[PDB]
RNA sequence: GAUCCUCGGCGCACAGUGAGGUUACUCUCGCUCUACCUGCAAAGGUGGCGGUCGCGUGCCUCGUCUCGCGGCUGUAUAGA
């Protein structure tokens, strides 16, 4: 279960074909592709979930059908949503697709006619959904939530499994891949925590370094970080997180600090960097893509001895809040959920080209 | 931001947060830029909590000033949605002030000590 | 110097707290027709073109494809 896919050199980037799709929707806050016909998933704050077919990398996503909820469904067990989506996934079997969001449920649906078929709520009035991430084949899925809990459900059996226990501010983003585990990012608290499920044990990665301290080092021979927002793990051995810094680090399950550091990746702009709002590593490969609401997609390569990482390329046609990316293959796309606001409702000052909708990029080779 | 005078690391600015709800439960606070005037103008309040990210930053700039007349002491936070948020509200807070700090005594009074070390003293 | 009281007439902007509450448009690009007629436009119908089944039907290759006919029918890849 390592990295084994070897195509980062290859990308024609320079020469791929970009798109967007409007909405008529008020801001994204996630997006969720299923692959094998292929499909994707976006939800709104505006309460919507709607169904995309994507399987044409010729032409751009086809909406298929839409569900929207509202304050008809206040009660919280009732089959639709009231409060904020701020969360999706599909299911690794192509039958179920889960919301979740600040009305603390999760929601279950059918992707065959976009009706809810099992609500499971929280059962705690700050447990927030955060994120959500299946195990990779499998139905085993993973609730990051704002309770400070991570929350674990079988969904063929629609019940919750456990509660994981660990972190000292709310779990913003999540990760699994195919084994029995997953990465968790703490926000303020400024760790990443890798959770191993059937061991029943957990790995802590401490971020936070002060700029002092961390200049001090150097001068051996930058921005403070206050807060660790996104995750996306790379194979069962590695993972990368993203930070309001803009730093965006490597990280090795056997070491303690970040294996690698690129600061301020999406640059700046008395200096305030751009927070990494969008972090997306394509399973066991040696490229990941990143996102901000800087005005471009940034495409980076591992190296084969996984101690660095390095810029592929740009797409730039992604004006707006990235909150969230997905890569699905057939030949490349990436689809990238655009709003005008962050997924959570932290502040976002001038965000040029503020716009609603998604972004498609098809990369050959 | 300008308003603010010297530097927070974000443990300090989360005891602060922290701070900030035992005293909603065991004590008393007030929230809202005006409140917290009238806290410091009235010399009632022991700490001061400044957002760091205020747009118009004039709306709390009259604080630091304010503050060192009565010589009550202020602390910054980076975000206004979360100390909002942290006081019991589900909108956002530009400044905030605690007059009895409750069960949180010891937790404040670290606090007000730590700010006293990071802008000289002692 | 006025008091103040009444009335009358004529105004009703000031005292504390704190997060509750409340998809559409615009612009570009292109985007199934066509002959005819019934027809003043408009509107209607026929034709085109296609597609459809039954069937016949041309291969020193008689596979498949060619071709047409009867029924009917109108539906392209679809969006940027």
């Amino acid at each position: 279960g390592r990295v084994f896919r070897y195509f980062g050199d290859k990308l024609l980037i320079s020469e791929a074909k970009q798109s967007f799709t409007r909405v008529g929707e008020n801001n994204l806050t996630c997006i969720s592709c299923f692959q094998p016909r292929l499909f994707a998933y976006t939800v709104s704050k505006d309460l919507q979930l709607t169904k995309y077919d994507i399987t044409d990398f010729s032409k751009r996503p086809k909406k298929l059908k839409y569900a929207k909820g509202g304050a008809k469904y206040i009660p919280n067990t009732t089959e639709g949503h009231y409060d904020e989506i701020l969360t999706v996934a599909a299911s690794p079997d192509g039958k179920y697709v889960v919301t979740g969001g600040r009305d603390r449920k999760l929601i279950v649906w059918s992707t065959e006619s976009l009706s809810p078929v099992k609500v499971i709520p929280t059962k705690d009035r700050r447990g927030e959904v955060l994120s959500l991430a299946f195990r990779k084949n499998s139905d085993q899925l993973y609730a990051s939530c704002a309770d400070f809990k991570i929350r674990t459900y079988s969904i063929n059996q629609f019940s919750q499994l456990e509660i994981l226990y660990g972190h000292h501010d709310i779990v913003e983003d999540i990760s699994a891949l195919a084994m029995e585990r997953c990465v968790t990012v703490g926000a303020r608290d400024r760790t990443a925590m890798l959770w191993k499920i059937p061991d029943e044990t957990r790995l802590t990665f401490r971020g936070g370094d002060e700029p002092q301290k961390l200049l001090r080092r150097w001068m051996k021979e930058f921005f403070c970080e206050g807060s660790i927002d996104v995750v996306s793990m790379v194979d069962d051995f590695h993972f990368i997180t993203g930070s309001d810094n803009g730093n965006i680090c490597l990280w090795s399950l056997a070491k303690k600090k970040p294996i690698f550091t690129e600061r301020i990746a999406h640059g700046i702009l008395l200096l305030q960097p751009f927070w990494i709002t969008s972090l997306y590593a394509i399973p066991y490969s040696n490229v990941f893509i990143s996102g901000s609401w800087s005005g471009s997609l940034k495409v980076w390569k591992i190296s084969d001895n996984l101690r660095s990482f390095e810029l592929l390329g740009e797409l730039s046609g992604a004006k707006g809040v990235v909150t969230k990316i997905q890569v699905v293959e057939s030949k490349f796309r990436i689809l990238a959920s655009i709003a005008k606001e962050h997924r959570l409702g932290r502040w976002i000052a001038n965000v040029s080209g503020a716009r609603n909708g998604i972004y498609s990029a098809v990369i050959d080779q | 931001a300008s308003y603010v005078k010297f530097e927070v690391p974000q443990d300090l600015a989360d005891k602060v947060l922290e701070a900030v709800r035992k005293a909603k439960e065991s004590g008393k606070i007030k929230k809202g830029t005006n409140e917290t005037t009238k806290a410091v103008e009235r010399g009632q309040a022991k700490l001061v909590i400044i957002a760091e990210d205020v747009q118009p930053e004039e709306i709390v700039a009259h604080l630091p000033l304010l503050c060192d007349e009565k010589k009550i002491p202020y602390v910054y936070v980076s975000s206004k949605k979360a100390l909002g948020e942290a006081c019991g509200l589900q909108v956002a807070t530009a400044s905030a002030a605690i007059l009895e700090p409750g069960e949180a005594k010891d937790l404040v009074d670290e606090i007000i000590k730590r700010v006293n070390e990071i802008k000289g003293k002692t």
